[PDB]
């Protein structure tokens, strides 16, 4: 299909590939009597391990010849093809996950930055001043574009230079 | 190739006999 | 003579599971070089209960050394001239340490 | 000219305050090329909190 | 009581305390929800 | 198969191309 | 030999002048400076390089700066 | 000045070696000595030139006479894939009787080292078939090469000498080389392709005896003359046309069908003779821009100061540049480095994918010994290109008439520029290593289905474009309905879809995961040795810690130990820090490409683009299998054939470790060692009557780092360059 690609559920060397580890795997338990916790943990691996073949074959990943899952980062193929989660959701969850804590590091400079002496309260925070901006930072997309349409994001042209 | 004898002339010039002289006159040249 | 020594076992999380060798007696769990098994044996260790009276021992007077650590800092704190004996220092920890601490593993 | 206490930004090109505010501690009434001294709550490279300027340089915001 | 505060809000405490937060978290998201490539479930 | 007549030709002719740089050295480092 | 050379920005604290080991610079008296001084440098020669004085400079940006210029018997320092 | 450094009072006069050793490494810098004018600086630059150009003629010679005289030639060409092209023979006073037969391989009586330059096979798909023919072209080379030590003794004399503003016509050059030196070279070789190569290539024998008694077309200038150009492309060749004999040979000479010439798996010689032809004409008419004496053309300057963009933008846009750049020297040659240095690259990317001449990608390891040659050359090349211009704005930049220029642009946002290349450089530094770490553990616990792999999917659609039908896509030349394929599909199409299509000649390669993730390493070599060198450009000037810098000196050792200790403060140091990257950048190109190649030529695509993912197969499969034949060498059972690579392979290590006693340990510790030795050598006896004249010392700061960089580049070289010969000279492909 996409690319000289095939879906990993009707790959070959995918099936290869889940089929083999299993094999390796319970000829090696073979030499633990049920009696033994290691004849359970084996065990219990091999299912842990058929579980999420069987889950990425399902979901619909791309398996080329090696039968290993690649992934598709352009929006418009995995978008119009359907399988956008590889890439396109979580680039959506990360930023949200990173500029959480990016902004969130902003407003405590801020919020830290008028006193009589800001160094000691960078080593020591006080961790409800720091809880107030854990939690205002969220939402930070809309709070972002304010600060920068209110003209407050950016600290104009104060800023140090050179020669 | 029917020269065969020149470079058991010349590398020896050019490997021990050059590289003494260049030796000898490029030093008495530092000083002077 | 065959079974490989081990004590080190890893939670089964994250796939690291598989760190876990088939040794021996049984077990799965990672190799030792350290070389306890065989001192333990030369020490005349047989079962686990030897080992977590140790264990606890172990762990018990480390609590008093750190007491001890305190002790000797805040509470009673010994002067120069204490630290400046030499000659009793070297009596004690050559017949002291040295000294006793061979006649106690000789016995 | 300048009085002390008041802000001030300074526009000298070397200068590790370059473009950064402070705070006059003394002006002098003098003929000294450099006589206004300013006190930065930021530290310099060699540990500097305070150095002497120009007039022409100094303004006080 | 007013000085152990003071101490545990040091940076390298929370610094500590704080990833082990998220460390043991990431790590138990993993018991649960096992092995995750992509955004499927 | 060169003719070992050839060979000391192109020899000599280069040793003149190591009297002409000895020339230019000179002059350029005379300046 | 070294080059070192001074500026309107001295305050005269004389801190270069205890600080170089081969006691190049002296203080000059002046009249501008808070303290009517001024510190100079008499002798290019032994300045060896230590900078030494660009440390010590309480002022901003330096008033002294050595420049390093080739190097003698002296201002390498040799004893052989 | 009497003593060594006549140049330079400061260095003539100093009891020390440090005379002795800058004294060497200060003479080629020309603005700087006693008193140099700016026109008597000009000459000794234009009498180098005839230095540096006489000096690869005769490099050429040796080439050309050697192989004529050395080598085996007329026995190559008669089995150009069955046996090795040789090159001089190997002389050592010092062998066994084993190591001398064991290096007689080849069709010679005595050792002699079989040729990986390449240079064997250029001068047979050119074409020429006689020992005679190599002699009789080592000599012209010879001869021409003294017509320039000749020019270069002749112009310096006070006739001859040329005025400055004569070097400083950059309108007259332009024109000349454009056309005189471009253009009309690509008539001239063109000439030699229709009259000598491609008749060659089909078997007749033409020399400079029976040049002009045979037409290179049946036909004569009538078709050129009358209009009628396709007559020369009307009679191409055939598919099964056997190189250098006449069987079913097309009597065309400018055509070009696309692809390879598949007896050659090489260029089509109409092909080439069709392509100078073309960019002779273009130069030449490229080359009357200008103006010159005859008051038609254009001024430089002229053409510049109206491009400020009537916004203000770029604010005064182009104005006084000209004054800049015909002054700067520094600033005109920092623009060839840079533009010859990618040409450099330019040339390795396709001459491997398109091995213009016959029979390479036949027998290998001549290419690999070339892609490297011309990438790594193309490295240095581009750092200097940086370097030069870091000594332009250390020295001869002018912040005044510049004043609101596009370089003082630049220079008013430095941090822009520097942050950001700051940025690109970390991104592509966690997530291309945070990559190769994830599928390292994961393959470790030994699921490799949980690693990550990306398509690189734009260079497959940029693969698809071209026509590459391998993957599922079909726009334009993939497929037959595009508005593309309809339009060449006359002329170059047919040719060169079969050459895309052919999976054994390496013209686009097939890529993949591996092939994704290297990429990024590439990408992030290329910032990170810009990001160093973009800042020592723009920090030169001055930055906020030491803003003395432009009246400091260019490469100074330091400010010294003061607020805050300032080390590799200056823009040398910046530059010296670049090469540490160029030389990572260029090695994992060369690597990733000579083991993307070893699996095709061993016929396999799966020991790369399986293992390629994760770094192991890099140490466990590509570095562990190509070792086993080098170490063996030197074996104590005997010597191989690869025992002289065997030998250098260690001695590329050790220079490479000697290399980090002088970029690690630092000089203070050598001046009190040796003050002790020379204390020792003054009291000792029989060793009083002998002494130094230039007192010993522990070399100068910046020269130790110079030297220190020395070693480590020669070291890295070595290894390197044993490691590829001798692993596809042991396998063969
Ligand atoms: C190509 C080699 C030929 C073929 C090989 C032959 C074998 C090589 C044997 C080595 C022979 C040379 C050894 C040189 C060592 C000395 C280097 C040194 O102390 O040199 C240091 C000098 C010292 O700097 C100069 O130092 C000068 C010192 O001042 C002097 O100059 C002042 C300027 O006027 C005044 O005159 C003053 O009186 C006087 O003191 C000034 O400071 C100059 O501004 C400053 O530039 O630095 C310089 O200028 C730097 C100039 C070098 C830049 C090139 C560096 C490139 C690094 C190599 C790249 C790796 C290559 C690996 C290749 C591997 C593949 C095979
Ligand atoms: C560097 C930037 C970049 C590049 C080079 C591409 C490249 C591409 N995009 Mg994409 N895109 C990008 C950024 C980019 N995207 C961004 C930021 C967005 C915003 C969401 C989009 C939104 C987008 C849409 C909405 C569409 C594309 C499409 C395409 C394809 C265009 C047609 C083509 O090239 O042949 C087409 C490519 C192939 C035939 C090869 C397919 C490769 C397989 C599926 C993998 C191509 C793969 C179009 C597409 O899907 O093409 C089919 C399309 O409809 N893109
Ligand atoms: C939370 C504060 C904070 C914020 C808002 C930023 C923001 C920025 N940094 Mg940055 N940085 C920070 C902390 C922060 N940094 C710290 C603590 C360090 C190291 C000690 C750095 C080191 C650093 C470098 C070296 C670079 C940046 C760059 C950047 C810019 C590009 C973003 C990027 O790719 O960074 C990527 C971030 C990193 C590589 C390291 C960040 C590591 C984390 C985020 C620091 C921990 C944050 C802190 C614990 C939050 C406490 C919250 C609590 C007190 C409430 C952006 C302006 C880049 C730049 O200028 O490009 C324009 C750049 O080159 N920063
Ligand atoms: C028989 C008498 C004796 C003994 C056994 C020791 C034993 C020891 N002394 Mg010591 N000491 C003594 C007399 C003695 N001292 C006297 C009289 C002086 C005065 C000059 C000192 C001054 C002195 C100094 C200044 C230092 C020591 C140190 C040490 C320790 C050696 C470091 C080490 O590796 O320990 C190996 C540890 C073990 C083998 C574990 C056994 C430890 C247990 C608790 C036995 C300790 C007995 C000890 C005598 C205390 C008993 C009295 C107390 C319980 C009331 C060791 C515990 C060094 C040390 O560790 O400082 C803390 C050290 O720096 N001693
Ligand atoms: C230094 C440590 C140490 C300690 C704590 C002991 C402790 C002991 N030994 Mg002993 N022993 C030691 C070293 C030691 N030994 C050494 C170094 C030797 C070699 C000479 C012996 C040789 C020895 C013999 C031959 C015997 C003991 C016996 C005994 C036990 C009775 C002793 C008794 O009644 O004492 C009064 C309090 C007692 C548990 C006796 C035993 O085990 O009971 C039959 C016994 O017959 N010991
Ligand atoms: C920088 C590159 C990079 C990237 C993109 C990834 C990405 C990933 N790694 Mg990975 N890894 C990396 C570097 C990287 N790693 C490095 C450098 C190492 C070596 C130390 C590893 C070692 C490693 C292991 C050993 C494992 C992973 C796994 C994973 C996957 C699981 C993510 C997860 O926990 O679910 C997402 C988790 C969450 C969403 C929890 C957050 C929940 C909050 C509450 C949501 C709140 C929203 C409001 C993920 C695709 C795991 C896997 O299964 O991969 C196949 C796994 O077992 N990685
Ligand atoms: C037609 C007239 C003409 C011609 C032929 C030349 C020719 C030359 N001049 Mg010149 N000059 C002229 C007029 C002319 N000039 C005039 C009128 C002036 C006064 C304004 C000057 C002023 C002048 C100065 C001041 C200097 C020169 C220099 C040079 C030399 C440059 C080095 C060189 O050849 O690069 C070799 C490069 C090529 C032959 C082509 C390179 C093209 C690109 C880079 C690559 C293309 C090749 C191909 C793709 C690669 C394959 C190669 C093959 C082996 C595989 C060259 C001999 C310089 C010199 O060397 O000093 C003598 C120099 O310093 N000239
Ligand atoms: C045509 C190209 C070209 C030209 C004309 C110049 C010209 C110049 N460069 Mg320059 N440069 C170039 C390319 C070029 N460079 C490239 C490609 C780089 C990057 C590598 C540099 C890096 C560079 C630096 C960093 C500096 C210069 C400097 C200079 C000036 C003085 C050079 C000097 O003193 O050398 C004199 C001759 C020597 C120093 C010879 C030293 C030998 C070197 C170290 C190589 C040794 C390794 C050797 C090959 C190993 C042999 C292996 C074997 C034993 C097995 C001069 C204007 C210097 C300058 O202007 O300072 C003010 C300066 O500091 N250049
Ligand atoms: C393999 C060795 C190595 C590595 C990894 C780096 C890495 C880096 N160099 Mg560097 N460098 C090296 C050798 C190396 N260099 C050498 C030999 C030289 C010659 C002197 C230089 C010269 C040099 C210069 C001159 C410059 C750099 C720059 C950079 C940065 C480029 C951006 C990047 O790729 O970030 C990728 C970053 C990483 C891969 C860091 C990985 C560490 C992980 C992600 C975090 C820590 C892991 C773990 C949590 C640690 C646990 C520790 C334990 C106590 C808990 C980066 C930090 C440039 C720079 O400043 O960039 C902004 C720059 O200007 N370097
Ligand atoms: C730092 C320094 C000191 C002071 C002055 C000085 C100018 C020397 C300054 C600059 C130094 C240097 C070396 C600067 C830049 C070096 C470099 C990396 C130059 C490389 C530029 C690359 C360029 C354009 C590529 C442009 C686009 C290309 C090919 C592709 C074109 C094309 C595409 C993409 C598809 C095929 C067809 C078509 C349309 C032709
Ligand atoms: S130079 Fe710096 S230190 Fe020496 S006197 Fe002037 S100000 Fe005080």
């Amino acid at each position: 299909d996409i690319a000289g690609l095939t879906p990993c559920s009707e790959s070959k060397a995918f099936k290869r590939r889940e089929n083999k580890e299993v094999k390796s795997l319970q000829k090696r338990m073979a030499k633990y009597e049920e009696g033994s916790a290691p004849a359970l943990a084996l065990q219990a691996t091999a299912e842990r391990t058929q579980k999420r073949f069987e889950f990425y074959g399902k979901s619909g990943l791309l398996c080329g010849n090696d039968g290993l899952p690649h992934l598709i980062a352009d929006p418009g193929l995995a978008f119009r093809y359907g399988h956008a989660g590889d890439i396109m959701i979580p680039t959506v969850l990360f930023i949200y996950m990173a500029g959480y804590t990016g902004y969130a590091g902003r407003e405590y400079l801020l919020a830290t930055r008028g006193e009589k002496k800001p160094t000691q309260k960078e080593i020591i925070i006080d961790v409800p001043l720091a809880l107030k901006c854990v939690a205002g930072s969220a939402g930070w997309p809309l709070r972002a574009f304010n600060d920068l349409r209110s003209g407050s994001l950016l600290e104009k042209e104060e800023n140090i230079t050179v020669s | 190739m029917n020269a065969a004898y020149l470079p058991s002339i010349f590398v020896p010039l050019v490997g021990l006999v050059f590289p003494a002289i260049a030796m000898a006159s490029a030093f008495l040249y530092i000083e002077k | 003579t065959h079974i490989k020594p081990s004590a080190q076992v890893v939670w089964p999380i994250v796939g690291q599971e598989i760190l876990n060798g088939d040794v021996g007696g049984g077990f799965q769990g990672i190799q030792i070089t350290s070389g306890f098994f065989q001192l333990w044996r030369a020490s005349g260790i047989t079962s686990e209960l030897e080992l977590y009276s140790t264990a606890l021992g172990g762990l018990l007077l480390a609590s008093a050394m750190f007491f001890a650590g305190w002790f000797h800092y805040h509470k009673a704190a010994p002067k120069l001239e204490w630290f400046q004996n030499v000659e009793s220092m070297m009596n004690h920890h050559l017949a002291g340490l040295l000294g006793l601490g061979s006649l106690g593993w000789a016995g | 000219g300048p009085k002390r206490g008041s802000r001030v930004k300074i526009l000298r090109p070397e200068s590790y305050w370059y473009n950064r505010a402070g705070k006059v501690v003394s002006c002098d009434q003098t003929g000294i090329k450099y006589p206004v001294t300013v006190r930065f709550e930021d530290v310099n490279y060699a540990g500097v909190s305070t150095n002497n300027f120009g007039l022409q340089e100094v303004e006080e915001l | 009581m007013q000085n152990l505060k003071i101490y545990l809000s040091t940076a390298p405490v929370i610094a500590f305390i704080w990833l082990s937060l998220l460390s043991s978290l990431i790590i138990e998201v993993n018991r649960f929800f096992p092995d995750p490539l992509i955004f499927a479930f | 198969s060169i003719s070992e007549s050839q060979i000391f030709i192109a020899i000599f002719l280069a040793l003149i191309n190591g009297f002409l740089a000895l020339r230019l050295g000179s002059t350029l480092y005379n300046s | 030999s070294h080059n070192v050379k001074i500026y309107d920005t001295c305050i005269g604290c004389t801190q270069c002048v205890r600080a170089c080991p081969t006691d190049v610079l002296e203080m000059v008296p002046w009249d501008g400076c808070k303290a009517k001084q001024i510190a100079s440098a008499p002798r290019t020669e032994d300045c060896v390089g230590c900078k030494r004085c660009e440390t010590a400079c309480p002022t901003d940006f330096l008033s002294v700066r050595v420049y390093l210029g080739a190097e003698t018997t002296r201002s390498m320092g040799l004893a052989y | 000045a009497t003593k060594f450094p006549k140049f330079s009072q400061g260095l003539a006069q100093d009891p020390t070696t440090r005379r002795i050793w800058f004294g060497v490494a200060t003479a080629h810098d020309f603005e700087s000595h006693d008193s140099i004018t700016e026109e008597t600086l000009y000459q000794k630059i234009f009498a180098s030139h005839f230095g540096q150009l006489s000096i690869i003629f005769l490099w050429t010679s040796g080439n050309l006479f050697h192989v004529a005289w050395q080598g085996n030639f007329e026995a190559w060409v008669q089995d150009p894939l069955h046996i090795r092209p040789i090159a001089h023979a190997i002389w050592d006073p010092h062998f066994g009787q084993s190591a001398v037969e064991a290096f007689t391989r080849g069709g010679a009586s005595g050792p002699v080292n079989i040729a990986t330059s390449g240079v064997y096979q250029w001068w047979y798909t050119i074409g020429m078939r006689t020992n005679q023919d190599l002699y009789q072209g080592s000599v012209f080379l010879s001869i021409a090469a003294g017509l320039f030590l000749i020019a270069g003794w002749l112009h310096l004399q006070p006739k001859f000498q040329p005025t400055l503003s004569w070097f400083k016509n950059a309108e007259s050059r332009l024109n000349h080389h454009l056309a005189g030196l471009f253009g009309v070279s690509s008539l001239a070789w063109t000439g030699h392709l229709v009259h000598v190569a491609i008749p060659e290539s089909r078997g007749i024998h033409v020399r400079w005896d029976n040049f002009l008694t045979i037409l290179p077309h049946p036909l004569g200038l009538k078709p050129f003359f009358t209009g009628n150009w396709s007559a020369y492309a009307q009679n191409p060749d055939t598919i099964n046309h056997i190189f250098s004999t006449n069987t079913g040979s097309g009597d065309a000479i400018l055509t070009f069908l696309g692809g390879f010439h598949p007896q050659t798996q090489s260029l089509w010689l109409t092909d080439m003779a069709h392509h100078h032809l073309a960019i002779a004409v273009l130069f030449i008419i490229a080359g009357h821009m200008y103006r010159t004496n005859f008051g038609i053309g254009h001024s430089m300057k002229e053409i510049l100061d109206m491009h400020t963009p009537p916004s203000g933008n770029l604010g005064a846009g182009h104005q006084n540049l000209f004054d800049t750049i015909n002054n700067s020297l520094h600033f005109q040659l920092g623009l060839a480095l840079a533009s010859a240095g990618t040409i450099c690259s330019m040339v390795a990317q396709h001459m491997y994918s398109l091995p213009a001449y016959a029979f390479i990608a036949s027998d290998f390891t001549t290419q690999a010994s070339l892609y490297t040659h011309h990438q790594y050359i193309a490295g240095f090349m581009l750092c200097g290109a940086f370097a030069h211009g870091a000594i332009f704005f250390i020295r001869d930049y002018d912040p005044v008439a510049n004043k609101g220029n596009v370089l003082a642009r630049i220079l008013d946002h430095k941090e822009a520029i520097i942050s950001h290349l700051s940025w690109v450089s970390l991104f592509l530094g966690f997530h291309t290593l945070g990559l190769y770490v994830h599928n390292d553990v994961m393959l470790a616990f030994g699921t490799p289905e949980k690693q990550i792999l990306i398509e690189p999917v734009f260079a497959q659609w940029i693969q698809a474009a071209q026509g590459k039908s391998l993957y599922g896509f079909d726009f334009l030349l993939a497929s037959s309905t595009s508005p593309a394929f309809n339009a060449s599909q006359t002329v170059w199409l047919p040719g060169w879809l079969d050459a895309i299509n052919n999976p054994t000649n390496s013209l686009f390669l097939t890529i993949g995961p591996g092939d994704f993730l290297v990429h990024h390493a590439i990408a992030l070599g290329l910032h990170t040795t810009t990001l160093i060198l973009v800042k020592g450009a723009l920090d030169a000037r001055g930055s906020k810690l030491m803003p003395d810098k432009k009246d400091f000196g260019y490469s100074f050792p330091c400010d010294g130990p003061g607020r805050g200790g300032t080390c590799d403060i200056s823009a040398w140091d910046a530059f010296y820090l670049s090469v540490f990257w160029m030389l990572n950048t260029i090695g994992w190109v060369t690597f990733y490409w000579h083991w993307k190649h070893l699996g095709i030529w061993q016929g396999n695509v799966n020991q790369f683009n399986e293992s390629s993912t994760y770094l192991m197969g890099w140490l466990r499969d590509y570095l562990w299998l190509n070792s086993s034949q080098l170490i063996n060498g030197y074996n104590p059972f005997g010597m191989n054939s690869l025992s002289v690579w065997a030998w250098m392979f260690l001695f590329g290590h050790l220079v490479y470790a000697t290399g980090f006693m002088f970029l690690i340990s630092w000089r203070g510790y050598w001046q009190e060692l040796i003050e002790t030795l020379a204390w020792a050598h003054e009291r000792t006896p029989l060793a009083n009557l002998v002494r130094w004249k230039d007192k010993p010392v522990a070399l100068s700061i910046v020269q130790a780092r110079l030297v220190g960089l020395a070693h480590f580049s020669v070291g890295y070289i070595f290894t390197y360059a044993a490691f590829l010969i001798a692993s596809t000279s042991g396998k063969f492909g």
